[PDB]
RNA sequence: AUAAGGUGGGGUUAGUGA
C-alpha cells in the first residue's frame, strides 16, 4: 500500500517525518555533547 | 547553437549531463563529508532518477521539464517514434539536385518527354554547366564560370540547351502509393515557371490539376541515367502491376471526342453514298460537304498476320460511318476493322489498346496512343460539345408518381392513426414504397433521355440515342454515370440519418430545382459523415501498407525452377448464384504444377511445365476445363527465395 | 425610398419572403464580450470586479493585518492605434487600482485599526481592441477566437455495449465544476456504486457517504423504503401496500381475509393488485422462509445482554429470526427489493467497503488522493474540505448553478458556489432511477450543455490566476509585516499580472494570428467557433460523432463551413442571426406566432427550450394576415420535419437566411449545388486575394451591402453632412446644424489609409468614392477599402466565359485565358514585402550605416544616398544593396596613451568588414517607405532628420488646419455675438478678427462672452503650442529598442504581379483550376457579332462535380450583361431621359412579388443619368440564398434583352473560321484568383548548405532547401529493379560529405563515377547507442 | 560563395464515386 510514490520528495518526507522537532534548550543539551 | 542574438537554442542532452555530473559531484563531497545515511540516500536515489532521465526519460514515473512545462528528450525518443532517426533520417533523407513546382498540361507533348521550365532547369543541371563550359574554354577558371551562369550570358543557353539533349530526369508526387508514382522524362525547355506534363500520365499518378505541386529530381551518374531509360523511362510502364490491363488509358474528353466520333444521326449530309478511301472522306469532313455522324459504305483495306507473323492485304466494301473510316487511318497495320465498328465507349478502347499490345507488341501501341490523343482533342474542339440547363430534362410523371406516393403512405398511416399496423411496420412499408416510387422515377428519366431523339429520314419518322450532351457524357463513360443524373433530375436518394439508420421521408426535389431549407439540411450531414470519413481511413490505410511491407520486405525471385510437384487448385469461383470471377483469370499467366489431362479421357492437353499465355488459355478455354493445378509460391522449394516457375508472369512486361 | 447615396447603383433584387428583421450588427459578440471586461460595474457579476471583489478583502496569517478594496480606474493608453502599429508596443492601457491597507491592533481582530492608508498603485498593461475588435500586441493585429467547451454540471451516460462485451450497458453520472476536482459515480456489471476522484482509482459509494458523517441506518433509511414485518400471532405477519406486488410472482398462495388472490404460479396482475386493494388489507401473513429471503433494514439489538441482535445489511436467517423472537422486538424493519423496479444495488456497495466509521474512510480517501504517505487526522479531514468545500479550492459558476438544479429538478436557478451533501445524495438517487428505468441518458453534442466562452471571460480567468499567486505572495509578506513601514507596492508586484497575461495574448492556443486579405477573411476570423484549447478536445481524438453535425445546430451554426483538412467538424462557424445568452448558451431569433397570425416581433430560443415548440418554416405561404393559406404546414418538433396541423403552430423562423453563416450567404444559388463543392466554395472563397482595379459583382446576394459596412476596412460618415474638401488623402466634411452639437460645432476630418503592408504581405488601400458638393447621410460609406466598391464587397471580377472543351488545354480542370485580360492588367495585383536592417554594439566596437564599404563596384554604389540608403523610389533588383552595413572588426576604443599616438601618428587604421542588407534573390520591386527607429542617446543621421522633420511638419500642418478651422468656429461665433448688441458689420473686418472684444458693446454677458472667448482663445493659442510641442517630444525623442541593437531600418519594397501559367484561379462555386496557357486573342471563340469569349472552362466538371449553380449563375449573368449593355446601346446613342426612364423601369419591373417596387418618377432625371452610367458596364442584381430567382424569371428576363431563350449562342473558331455544330452556352461568371501564386511555390536547389548534427540537406524552401525524398518512393524504387539509383542518391547526392565532394569534382571533371563510402546518419547512429550502454560494432 | 536555423504552437495546400 505504499503507493510506488515515484517523487523521492514523498518518500524523503516520510524519512524525515521521523525525526520531531527539537526545542533550543535541547541544542544546548547536544551541542552540550559536541 | 545561438538563435537570433545574444541567446542560445540549448539541447536537451546537454542539460542532463549537466544535471547528471553535478548529482555526481555532489555525491562525491558528500562522501567525503560523512554525511548521515539519510543524506546520502535520498542523493543515490537523485543520481538513480539523474541516469535514467538521461537514459528514458518518461517511462520513470514522472518525466522533467527544463522550460515551458514541457517534457525534454532523452537518448530514447531520439530513435522511437515519427522523428526518431530510423524513419526521420535514415530510411527518407533530404536530397541535393531536386526541384518542385506546380504542373499543368501543355498537350503538344509527346509522351516520352515533359515540360520543363527554364530558370529550374538552369538551376539543377548547373555542375554540367561548369564541365560543358569549361570544356569549350568559352572560360578556363571556376569562378569565372560562377559569375557567368549568375549574370545569365546568351551563350549558356546553346549550353544547357545542349546538355539536356538525352538526360532524363525523375518526377514524384507525393502521395506515392504504388510505384507509378515515380516516372520519368526527357525534358524540353518551357518559357515560363510551370511544369507542362503529358495528359495520359495524370490518371496513373491520380493528379487532377486542381493544384497539385510535383517534385523533380536528376539521376547525377551514368548507370543511373541507364537504370532511367532502361526502367523508369514511361514508356516502358504501360500495363498495371497489379493487374494486366492498361494505366494508359485515355482520361476523360478524348474518349467523349471519339465516342462523338463514332456515332450516327439518322439522316444527315452525304447520307449513304459511296467513297473509295477514307482520304477521300477526310475531305469530304474538311470540304464540309457530308456531316460526321453520317454512315456511308466505304472501301477500306486491312492487314493480319495469320501466318508467322506475316502482314497480307484484303479488302472490301465495308459499310460504316464517316468518321470511323477517318480515324480507321490512325490505326496500325495488325488489325481487325471491326475494332472500330462501333460507338467506342470507354472500355472498348481500352481493350483495343490492350490488344493493340497483346497482337502488334509495344512501339505502335504508343505512337498509336499518342496519335489517338491528338485527334481526340482536334475532334473534341471541333465537335463544341457544351451543357445547358435547358439540357436537362424533368420527366412530367414525377409531380403524379410522388403524388401516388404520399398517397400511399398517408394509407398506411393512417392504419397507424387508428393503430391497425405497429411502429417498424408502417416504417418498413413506407421505406419501401419510396424505394419503389423513387425506381420508378429513375427510369422514367432514363427512358426520357436516352432515346428522346426522333426523326424523319428520308422518310416520315424514326427514334435514336440521344445527343444531348448529359447522356453522351455518360453514356461514353466520361464522368459519371445514371446515379450522378439521378441525383440530377430525377429525386435524390434516402439519405442517412447520425444514427446509422435511415430517414423516412426521402429528399423529393432535385438540383435543377431548389431543394429546401431541411433536405440541403439533411444532405450536408451525409456529406461531412463522408468526408470525415475519408480523413481518418486515410490514416488507417497508410498504416496498414506501411505494416506489411515491412513483413514481406525481402522475398526476391532468385532462382529459376524448383523443379516439384506441388501447388494449388485453381477453379472458377461461384458466390452461390452467377460465376462472379470466372477461371481463365485465375489461370492466366502461371505455369501449372502437373500436365493438363484433357477431359477426352487420357488425353495430355497442355504438358506440366508451360506458361499459360492466351493462346493455351483459349485452348483449354474451348474443351471447357474446370480445374488446373498450378505451381504457386506457397509451394517453392526454394531457400530464401522463390523460383520463378512457381511465380509467372511480370503483369507490366 | 432610399439614401442619396443609395442612388448611385440600386440592385435589382429578386425575393418573394419579405424580410420583416435585418441583419444584426456583425461584431457583436467581441464587442459585447470585452465591453462588458472593462466597464465601471457594479454588483459583481460580471467583470473585473467580480475578480476584485471575489478576491478582496485579503486579512495576514492572523496577525490582524488586512488590505482591501476600493476601486480601480483604468487609463488612457500613451500612444494611438496605428503609431502602435508602426513601432511594436501594445495598444494597451494602464492599470491603475485604488486599494486600501488597514491594520487592526493587538488583542483586537474586532478592534478598531490603529492606521489606515491608501494610494492608487499600479499593475501592469492590458490591451484594448479597436472598434474592428482587434488586438494588436508586437506590432502585429491579433484576435482571440471564442471557445466552444462544456458546461459545467452535472451528466449522465450509458457508455452502451462495447464495454466488457457482455451486452450489458452501464451508466455512469459526471459532475464537471466550473474551477476544481472532477467527480464521477458509476457502476459494474457486478453491479455495484463506484465512485472515483478526478479520474483516479476506484472506491464504492457509500465509503464517500460514511465520510459525509452518516450511519448505516441514515444510509439505508436515505436509498431505500421501510417494508415492515411485525411480530405479530404467529410467523411475524405482514403489513403490505399491494403496489408492491407488481412485477413479481406469487411467492407463496398471497391471501388476505380468509381469501385467496393469487396462488403460487401467478404473477400479481394489476388486475389482482385491483382486487387487493379494491378490498383494501395491509395486515396479511407470510410464512417464515419468506422471511428468510430479506435484509433488516435497521440494527435491532439485544435488550438484556445490550447486544447486537443483528446488523444492517445482512441477509436474515430464521435463526437470527428466532433470536429476536426470543428477544421481544416486535418490528423488523426491512427494504424493498425488485430488480425489476427497485435493485437492492448500494447494499452490497455497503458490503465491499471494509471500512466502518468517519476517520477511516477519510483515512482511505487521503490515501488513494495522496499515495503513498502515512494518515494525519487533519490532513485528510481538511483535505477532504479541500476537494469540495473550498470558497477557494473550488467552485461551480451561477451557470453551472442553473444546470445542476434544472437538472437535479430543482426550483430556482442560485445557489452556492461549492457543493453540499444534498447535492450528492440527490444525484446517486438520480443515478440509481435511471439505474432503475426512468428517466434516460443525455447526449453529449445536444447544444443545451455546450457553452462557448469569449474574450473576456478567459481574460477575467487569467486574471484570477495572476491574482491569487501574487497573494500568495502578498499573504507571505504580510504575516511577517513589519508594521507602519509598508506602503502597498512591496506586497504587489505587477510583474506577476502582466506576466500572466501578456503570456496569455501572447501564447495561447487561442491567440492565434489574423489573417487579412480580404475583408471576408477577417469577418469570418472574428465570428469562429473553436473546440480546442484549454479545457477543450485534442485534433486528434476525437471521435466521428462530435465532428458529426447535431440537430440542435440548426440555427446557431453554420452547417456546411467548417475547414476541410485534420480538424474538420472541430472549428465551426457561427450562423449569422444567432446571439448569446445571458449564461452563454446560442440563443436564436424566431417569430412570435399567435392562433392564426403570425406576430412580427421577434423573440429568442435557447437550445433546449426549443424543443417543446414547434416551429413554422420560413419558406411557407402565408397570405399576408399571419395565415398560411395551407392547412398543413412543414414544421418540427423534436429534430424531426413533419407535417403538423394549422394552429397547432407556435413560432415561425425570422428569415430565410438563418441557417447559413455569412460565410456562404455570399454564395448565389446555393441550393442548387452539392454540400462539398459548397463547402470548398466558402473556404476558397475566403481566400481571395485583392485586385488592383475593383468591380461589383452582377449576381450578388445582398449581402454586400453588411459585410462591406461591419468590415471597417472602409470608412463611414459618422454624422450626416456635406462634403467641403475632397481629396485623395483626406477628406473633410461640413457638419448639418440637427447632428452639430450646440457647444463644440466642429468638422469631420477623416484620414484614409494608404498603401501599408497587411498581415499576409498584400495592399490595403482606400479610396475616395465621393464627388465634391455634396450631401452625405450618417452611416454611410466614403472610403472604398480594399476589395470594396460603393459601399458593396466585391473580391474578384466578372468575366465572359464559355463552356467547351478546347485543344486540351481545359484537359482535367487547368484553364485556358485569353490574352485580352492580362492586356488589361485586371487580375494584377499588389505586394509588398517588410525588410530590416539591424546595428547591434558588440564588443570590439558598435555598426556603422554609411556609404563607406570594402570592395563592391560603384553599381550599387549609384542607388544609395550621401547616408548609405537607397532612395525612395529607386527601382532595385534581387541582390542589389539596400543599406551598406559593416562592422568595425579591429577597433581599439583604448588608453589615453593610444589617443596621445593616434594624435601622434595619426588616426589611419580599424577598417575592415561589412555586411550590408541585400535583396534576396529573385525578388524585384521598388521602394516605397523607409523607416528608421534610433536608440535613445543615439546620434541621430540625416536622413532620419529630414524624415523626422516630415512627419514634424505634416503634425504642425494637421494641428494648423485643427486651428484655423475651429478659430474660424470661434472668431465666426465672436461675429455670431456681435449680431445683437452694437453689430458693425462694416468695423468688424477692418482690424483682422482678434480686436472683436473691444468694439462698443454694453456691460453684459455678452462683452463677458467676449472675454471667455478670448480666454478660450488664449487655450488655442497655448494649447496649441503644448499639443504641438507634446508631438515634437514624441517625434524629436530616441525610441526604446531591444537590449543591445543602435538602430533598426525597416525597408518597404513594393512588387507589382500580374498572372502566369501556373496560377490557381477559381470560381465561387469550388470550380479551382490552374491556368494552363495565356492564348492570344485571335484563336479565340467568337460570336457573330465578332466578340471574343475571355475564358474557356470544361464541361466536364459539371455532372461528377455536381455544382449546377455556376451554369444557372452563367444564364444569369448573361442577361444582366445584356441589360447593361441595351442601356450603353442606348446611351452613347444619344437618347434622352425619357426612354431610358421607361426602359429601365420595366427592368426593375420584372414580373414575378419582389420586395423591390421602386419607381423612377420620384428622380431628378439626372441621378437617372448619373445611375445610367452606373448601368452601362451592368445591372447589378441580388438573389436571396432560398427565396432567389426561378427559371420563369431569368427566361422572361433574357426575354428583356435580346439574347435567345436557350442561352446558347453558336460559336465560331478564330483558327478555322466556321461554326461549331450544337451552339454552346455562354454568359458572366465572378471569378476570383488566390494568393498561390507559382512565383514561390517554384523552388529548386543544386547544391546548398548543409544541417549539422547530420549532413544532410536543410528542409524548406526560406532556408534554400532540398525536397524530402520519403520512404514511400524508396518502396517505389525497390519495386523497381532500379539498383545504382538509390544507393547514389540515397548516398551521394545526400548524406557523405566525401561522396558528394568527389562526385562534385567529377561532374566538374567529366566523369560520371559514384564512390559509396558511409551514410553520416548511420555513423551518429551507432555511435549514439555506443553512447547508450551498447557495444555495436562493424565486424570484418 | 558571410544568410543563416533548433524547439513548440497556430494557419493553410494537395490527396474516391459504388
Ligand atoms: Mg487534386
Ligand atoms: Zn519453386
Amino acid at each position: 500500500e505504499i503507493g510506488r510514490t515515484t517523487d523521492p520528495v514523498r518518500m524523503y518526507m516520510r524519512e524525515m517525518g521521523t525525526v520531531e522537532l527539537l526545542t533550543r534548550e535541547g541544542e544546548i543539551d547536544i551541542a552540550k555533547r559536541i | 547553437v545561438p538563435l537570433d542574438g545574444g541567446r542560445f537554442a540549448t539541447s536537451d542532452l546537454n542539460d542532463l549531463y549537466r544535471r547528471v555530473i553535478n548529482r555526481n559531484n555532489r555525491l562525491k563531497r558528500l562522501l567525503d563529508l560523512a554525511a548521515p545515511d539519510i543524506i546520502v540516500r535520498n542523493e543515490k536515489r537523485m543520481l538513480q532518477e539523474a541516469v535514467d532521465a538521461l537514459l528514458d526519460n518518461g517511462r520513470r514515473g514522472r518525466a522533467i521539464t527544463g522550460s515551458n512545462k514541457r517534457p525534454l528528450k532523452s537518448l530514447a525518443d531520439m530513435i522511437k517514434g515519427k522523428q526518431g532517426r530510423f524513419r526521420q533520417n535514415l530510411l527518407g533523407k533530404r536530397v541535393d539536385y531536386s526541384g518542385r513546382s506546380v504542373i499543368t498540361v501543355g498537350p503538344y507533348l509527346r509522351l516520352h518527354q515533359c515540360g520543363l521550365p527554364k530558370k529550374m532547369a538552369l538551376e539543377l543541371f548547373k555542375p554540367f554547366i561548369y564541365g560543358k563550359l569549361e570544356l569549350r574554354g568559352l572560360a578556363t577558371t571556376i569562378k569565372a564560370a560562377k559569375k557567368m551562369v549568375e549574370r545569365e550570358e546568351a551563350v549558356v543557353w546553346d549550353i544547357l540547351d545542349e546538355v539536356i539533349r538525352e538526360h532524363p530526369v525523375l518526377l514524384n508526387r507525393a502521395p506515392t502509393l504504388h510505384r507509378l508514382g515515380i516516372q520519368a522524362f526527357e525534358p524540353v525547355l518551357i518559357e515560363g515557371k510551370a511544369i507542362q506534363l503529358h495528359p495520359l500520365v495524370c490518371a496513373a499518378y491520380n493528379a487532377d490539376f486542381d493544384g497539385d505541386q510535383m517534385a523533380v529530381h536528376v539521376p547525377l551518374t551514368l548507370e543511373a541515367q541507364l537504370e532511367a531509360r532502361a526502367l523508369m523511362m514511361s514508356t516502358n510502364n504501360i500495363l498495371s502491376p497489379a493487374n494486366g490491363e492498361p494505366i494508359i488509358v485515355p482520361s476523360q474528353d478524348v474518349v467523349l471526342g471519339l465516342y462523338y466520333m463514332t456515332r450516327d444521326c439518322v439522316n444527315a449530309k452525304g447520307e449513304g453514298m459511296v467513297l473509295t478511301g477514307p482520304k477521300e472522306a477526310e475531305r469530304l469532313y474538311r470540304s464540309g460537304l457530308a456531316s460526321l455522324h453520317a454512315r456511308v459504305k466505304v472501301r477500306i483495306t486491312e492487314y493480319e498476320k495469320d501466318a508467322n507473323g506475316e502482314l497480307v492485304a484484303k479488302t472490301s466494301l465495308k459499310d460504316t460511318t464517316v468518321g470511323r473510316a477517318i480515324l480507321w487511318m490512325i490505326v496500325p497495320k495488325g488489325l481487325p476493322y471491326s475494332i472500330v465498328n462501333q460507338a467506342l465507349g470507354k472500355k472498348a478502347i481500352s481493350k483495343m489498346l490492350n490488344t493493340c499490345y497483346r497482337i502488334l507488341g509495344l512501339k505502335p501501341t504508343v505512337i498509336f496512343a499518342d496519335q489517338i490523343m491528338y485527334t481526340g482533342f482536334a475532334y473534341a474542339a471541333r465537335s463544341g460539345a457544351s451543357v445547358g440547363i435547358d439540357d436537362m430534362v424533368i420527366p412530367e410523371k414525377k409531380h403524379e408518381i410522388i403524388s401516388e406516393a404520399e398517397a400511399e403512405v398517408a394509407e398506411i398511416q393512417e392504419q397507424f392513426q387508428s393503430g391497425l399496423v405497429t411502429a417498424g411496420e408502417r416504417y418498413n412499408k413506407v421505406i419501401d414504397i419510396w424505394a419503389a416510387a423513387n425506381d420508378r422515377v429513375s427510369k422514367a428519366m432514363m427512358d426520357n433521355l436516352q432515346t428522346e431523339t426522333v426523326i424523319n429520314r428520308d422518310g416520315q419518322e424514326e427514334k435514336q440515342v440521344s445527343f444531348n450532351s448529359i447522356y453522351m457524357m455518360a453514356d461514353s463513360g466520361a464522368r459519371g454515370s445514371a446515379a450522378q443524373i439521378r441525383q440530377l433530375a430525377g429525386m435524390r436518394g434516402l439519405m442517412a440519418k447520425p444514427d446509422g439508420s435511415i430517414i423516412e421521408t426521402p429528399i423529393t426535389a432535385n438540383f435543377r430545382e431548389g431543394l429546401n431549407v431541411l433536405q440541403y439540411f439533411i444532405s450536408t450531414h451525409g456529406a461531412r459523415k463522408g468526408l470525415a470519413d475519408t480523413a481518418l481511413k486515410t490514416a488507417n490505410s497508410g498504416y496498414l501498407t506501411r505494416r506489411l511491407v515491412d513483413v514481406a520486405q525481402d522475398l526476391v525471385v532468385t532462382e529459376d525452377d524448383c523443379g516439384t510437384h506441388e501447388g494449388i487448385m485453381m477453379t472458377p469461383v461461384i458466390e452461390g448464384g452467377d460465376v462472379k470471377e470466372p477461371l481463365r483469370d485465375r489461370v492466366l499467366g502461371r505455369v501449372t504444377a502437373e500436365d493438363v489431362l484433357k477431359p477426352g479421357t487420357a488425353d495430355i492437353l497442355v504438358p506440366r511445365n508451360t506458361l499459360l499465355h492466351e493462346q493455351w488459355c483459349d485452348l483449354l478455354e474451348e474443351n471447357s476445363v474446370d480445374a488446373v493445378k498450378v505451381r504457386s509460391v506457397v509451394s517453392c522449394d526454394t531457400d530464401f527465395g522463390v523460383c520463378a516457375h512457381c511465380y509467372g508472369r511480370d503483369l507490366a512486361r | 425610398v432610399y439614401s442619396y447615396t443609395e442612388k448611385k447603383r440600386i440592385r435589382k433584387d429578386f425575393g418573394k419572403r419579405p424580410q420583416v428583421l435585418d441583419v444584426p450588427y456583425l461584431l457583436s459578440i467581441q464587442l459585447d464580450s470585452f465591453q462588458k471586461f472593462i466597464e465601471q460595474d457594479p454588483e459583481g457579476q460580471y467583470g473585473l470586479e467580480a475578480a476584485f471583489r471575489s478576491v478582496f478583502p485579503i486579512q495576514s496569517y492572523s496577525g490582524n493585518s488586512e488590505l482591501q478594496y476600493v476601486s480601480y480606474r483604468l487609463g488612457e493608453p500613451v500612444f494611438d492605434v496605428q503609431e502602435c502599429q508602426i513601432r511594436g508596443v501594445t495598444y494597451s492601457a494602464p492599470l491603475r487600482v485604488k486599494l486600501r491597507l488597514v491594520i487592526y491592533e493587538r488583542e483586537a481582530p474586532e478592534g478598531t485599526v490603529k492606521d489606515i492608508k491608501e494610494q492608487e498603485v499600479y499593475m501592469g498593461e492590458i490591451p484594448l481592441m479597436t472598434d474592428n475588435g482587434t488586438f494588436v500586441i508586437n506590432g502585429t493585429e491579433r484576435v482571440i477566437v471564442s471557445q466552444l467547451h462544456r458546461s459545467p454540471g452535472v451528466f449522465f451516460d450509458s457508455d452502451k455495449g462495447k464495454t466488457h462485451s457482455s451486452g450489458k450497458v452501464l451508466y455512469n453520472a459526471r459532475i464537471i465544476p466550473y474551477r476544481g476536482s472532477w467527480l464521477d459515480f458509476e457502476f459494474d456489471p457486478k453491479d455495484n456504486l463506484f465512485v472515483r476522484i478526478d479520474r483516479r482509482r476506484k472506491l464504492p459509494a457509500t465509503i464517500i457517504l460514511r465520510a459525509l458523517n452518516y450511519t448505516t441506518e441514515q444510509i439505508l433509511d436515505l436509498f431505500f423504503e421501510k417494508v415492515i414485518f411485525e411480530i405479530r400471532d404467529n410467523k411475524l405477519q405482514m403489513e403490505l401496500v399491494p403496489e408492491r406486488l407488481r412485477g413479481e410472482t406469487a411467492s407463496f398462495d398471497i391471501e388476505a381475509n380468509g381469501k385467496v388472490y393469487v396462488e403460487k404460479g401467478r404473477r400479481i396482475t394489476a388486475r389482482h393488485i385491483r382486487q387487493l386493494e379494491k378490498d383494501d388489507v395491509k395486515l396479511i401473513e407470510v410464512p417464515v422462509e419468506y422471511i428468510a429471503g430479506k435484509v433488516v433494514a435497521k440494527d435491532y439489538i439485544d435488550e438484556s445482554t445490550g447486544e447486537l441482535i443483528c446488523a444492517a445489511n445482512m441477509e436474515l436467517s430464521l435463526d437470527l429470526l428466532a433470536k429476536l423472537s426470543q428477544s421481544g422486538h416486535k418490528r423488523i424493519e426491512t427494504l424493498f427489493t425488485n430488480d425489476l423496479d427497485h435493485g437492492p444495488y448500494i447494499s452490497e456497495t455497503l458490503r465491499v467497503d471494509p471500512t466502518n466509521d468517519r476517520l477511516s474512510a477519510l483515512v482511505e480517501i487521503y490515501r488513494m488522493m495522496r499515495p503513498g504517505e502515512p494518515p494525519t487526522r487533519e490532513a485528510a479531514e481538511s483535505l477532504f474540505e479541500n476537494l469540495f468545500f473550498s470558497e477557494d479550492r473550488y467552485d461551480l459558476s451561477a451557470v453551472g448553478r442553473m444546470k445542476f438544479n434544472r437538472s437535479l429538478l430543482r426550483e430556482e436557478i442560485e445557489g452556492s458556489g461549492i457543493l453540499s451533501k444534498d447535492d450528492i445524495i440527490d444525484v446517486m438517487k438520480k443515478l440509481i432511477d435511471i439505474r432503475n428505468g426512468k428517466g434516460e441518458v443525455d447526449d453529449i453534442d445536444h447544444l443545451g450543455n455546450r457553452r462557448i466562452r469569449s474574450v473576456g471571460e478567459m481574460a477575467e480567468n487569467q486574471f484570477r490566476v495572476g491574482l491569487v499567486r501574487v497573494e500568495r505572495a502578498v499573504k507571505e509578506r504580510l504575516s511577517l509585516g513589519d508594521l507602519d513601514t509598508l506602503m502597498p507596492q512591496d506586497m504587489i508586484n505587477a510583474k506577476p499580472i502582466s506576466a500572466a497575461v501578456k503570456e496569455f495574448f501572447g501564447s495561447s492556443q487561442l491567440s492565434q494570428f489574423m489573417d487579412q486579405n480580404n475583408p471576408l477573411s477577417e469577418i469570418t476570423h472574428k465570428r469562429r467557433i473553436s473546440a480546442l484549447g484549454p479545457g477543450g478536445l485534442t485534433r486528434e481524438r476525437a471521435g466521428f460523432e462530435v465532428r458529426d453535425v447535431h440537430p440542435t445546430h440548426y440555427g446557431r451554426v453554420c452547417p456546411i463551413e467548417t475547414p476541410e483538412g485534420p480538424n474538420i467538424g472541430l472549428i465551426n462557424s457561427l450562423s449569422v442571426y444567432a446571439q448569446t445568452n445571458e449564461y452563454g448558451f446560442l440563443e436564436t431569433p424566431y417569430r412570435k406566432v399567435t392562433d392564426g397570425v403570425v406576430t412580427d416581433e421577434i423573440h429568442y430560443l435557447s437550445a433546449i427550450e426549443e424543443g417543446n415548440y414547434v416551429i413554422a418554416q420560413a419558406n411557407s405561404n402565408l397570405d399576408e394576415e399571419g395565415h398560411f393559406v395551407e392547412d398543413l404546414v412543414t414544421c418540427r418538433s423534436k429534430g424531426e420535419s413533419s407535417l403538423f396541423s394549422r394552429d397547432q403552430v407556435d413560432y415561425m423562423d425570422v428569415s430565410t437566411q438563418q441557417v447559413v453563416s455569412v460565410g456562404a450567404s455570399l454564395i448565389p444559388f446555393l441550393e442548387h449545388d452539392d454540400a462539398n463543392r459548397a463547402l470548398m466554395g466558402a473556404n476558397m472563397q475566403r481566400q481571395a486575394v485583392p485586385t488592383l482595379r475593383a468591380d461589383k459583382p452582377l449576381v450578388g446576394t445582398g449581402m454586400e451591402r453588411a459585410v462591406a459596412v461591419d468590415s471597417g476596412v472602409t470608412a463611414v460618415a459618422k454624422r450626416g453632412g456635406v462634403v467641403q474638401y475632397v481629396d485623395a488623402s483626406r477628406i473633410v466634411i461640413k457638419v448639418n446644424e440637427d447632428e452639430m452639437y450646440p457647444g463644440e460645432a466642429g468638422i469631420d476630418i477623416y484620414n484614409l489609409t494608404k498603401y501599408t503592408r497587411s498581415n499576409q504581405n498584400t495592399c490595403i488601400n482606400q479610396m475616395p468614392c465621393v464627388s465634391l458638393g455634396e450631401p452625405v447621410e450618417r452611416g454611410d460609406v466614403l472610403a472604398d477599402g480594399p476589395s470594396t466598391d460603393l459601399g458593396e464587397l466585391a473580391l474578384g471580377q466578372n468575366m465572359r466565359v464559355a463552356f467547351m472543351p478546347w485543344n486540351g488545354y481545359n484537359f482535367e480542370d487547368s484553364i485556358l485565358v485569353s490574352e485580352r485580360v492580362v492586356q488589361e492588367d485586371r487580375f494584377t495585383t499588389i505586394h509588398i514585402q517588410e525588410l530590416a536592417c539591424v546595428s547591434r554594439d558588440t564588443k570590439l566596437g558598435p555598426e556603422e550605416i554609411t556609404a563607406d564599404i570594402p570592395n563592391v563596384g560603384e553599381a550599387a554604389l549609384s542607388k544609395l544616398d550621401e547616408s548609405g540608403i537607397v532612395y525612395i523610389g529607386a527601382e532595385v533588383t534581387g541582390g542589389d544593396i539596400l543599406v551598406g552595413k559593416v562592422t568595425p572588426k579591429g577597433e581599439t576604443q583604448l588608453t589615453p596613451e593610444e589617443k596621445l599616438l593616434r594624435a601622434i601618428f595619426g588616426e589611419k587604421a580599424s577598417d575592415v568588414k561589412d555586411s550590408s542588407l541585400r535583396v534576396p534573390n529573385g525578388v524585384s520591386g521598388t521602394v516605397i517607405d523607409v523607416q528608421v527607429f534610433t536608440r535613445d542617446g543615439v546620434e541621430k543621421d540625416k536622413r532620419a532628420l529630414e524624415i523626422e522633420e516630415m512627419q514634424l511638419k505634416q503634425a504642425k500642418k494637421d494641428l494648423s488646419e485643427e486651428l484655423q478651422i475651429l478659430e474660424a468656429g470661434l472668431f465666426s461665433r465672436i461675429r455670431a455675438v456681435l449680431v445683437a448688441g452694437g453689430v458693425e458689420a462694416e468695423k468688424l473686418d477692418k482690424l483682422p478678427r482678434d480686436r472683436w472684444l473691444e468694439l462698443g458693446l454694453t456691460d453684459e454677458e455678452k462683452q463677458n462672452q467676449l472675454e471667455q472667448l478670448a480666454e478660450q482663445y488664449d487655450e488655442l493659442k497655448h494649447e496649441f503650442e503644448k499639443k504641438l510641442e507634446a508631438k515634437r517630444r514624441k517625434i524629436t525623442q530616441g525610441d526604446d529598442l531591444a537590449p543591445g541593437v543602435l538602430k533598426i531600418v525597416k525597408v518597404y519594397l513594393a512588387v507589382k504581379r500580374r498572372i502566369q501559367p501556373g496560377d490557381k484561379m477559381a470560381g465561387r462555386h469550388g470550380n479551382k483550376g490552374v491556368i494552363s496557357k495565356i492564348n492570344p486573342i485571335e484563336d479565340m471563340p467568337y460570336d457573330e457579332n465578332g466578340t471574343p469569349v475571355d475564358i474557356v472552362l470544361n464541361p466536364l466538371g459539371v455532372p461528377s462535380r455536381m455544382n449546377i449553380g455556376q451554369i444557372l449563375e452563367t444564364h444569369l449573368g448573361m442577361a444582366a450583361k445584356g441589360i447593361g449593355d441595351k442601356i450603353n446601346a442606348m446611351l452613347k446613342q444619344q437618347q434622352e431621359v425619357a426612354k431610358l426612364r421607361e426602359f429601365i423601369q420595366r427592368a426593375y419591373d420584372l414580373g414575378a412579388d419582389v420586395r423591390q417596387k421602386v419607381d423612377l418618377s420620384t428622380f431628378s432625371d439626372e441621378e437617372v443619368m448619373r445611375l445610367a452610367e452606373n448601368l452601362r458596364k451592368g445591372m447589378p442584381i441580388a438573389t436571396p440564398v432560398f427565396d432567389g430567382a426561378k427559371e420563369a424569371e431569368i427566361k422572361e428576363l433574357l426575354k428583356l434583352g435580346d439574347l435567345p431563350t436557350s442561352g446558347q449562342i453558336r460559336l465560331y473558331d478564330g483558327r478555322t473560321g466556321e461554326q461549331f455544330e450544337r451552339p454552346v452556352t455562354v454568359g458572366y461568371m465572378y471569378m476570383l484568383k488566390l494568393n498561390h501564386l507559382v512565383d514561390d511555390k517554384m523552388h529548386a536547389r543544386s547544391t546548398g548548405s548543409y544541417s549539422l548534427v547530420t549532413q544532410q540537406p536543410l528542409g524548406g524552401k526560406a532556408q534554400f532547401g532540398g525536397q524530402r525524398f520519403g520512404e514511400m518512393e524508396v518502396w517505389a524504387l525497390e519495386a523497381y529493379g532500379a539498383a545504382y539509383t538509390l544507393q547514389e542518391m540515397l548516398t551521394v547526392k545526400s548524406d557523405d560529405v566525401n561522396g558528394r565532394t568527389k562526385m562534385y569534382k567529377n561532374i566538374v571533371d567529366g566523369n560520371h563515377q559514384m564512390e559509396p563510402g558511409m551514410p553520416e546518419s548511420f555513423n551518429v547512429l551507432l555511435k549514439e547507442i555506443r553512447s547508450l550502454g551498447i557495444n555495436i560494432e562493424l565486424e570484418d
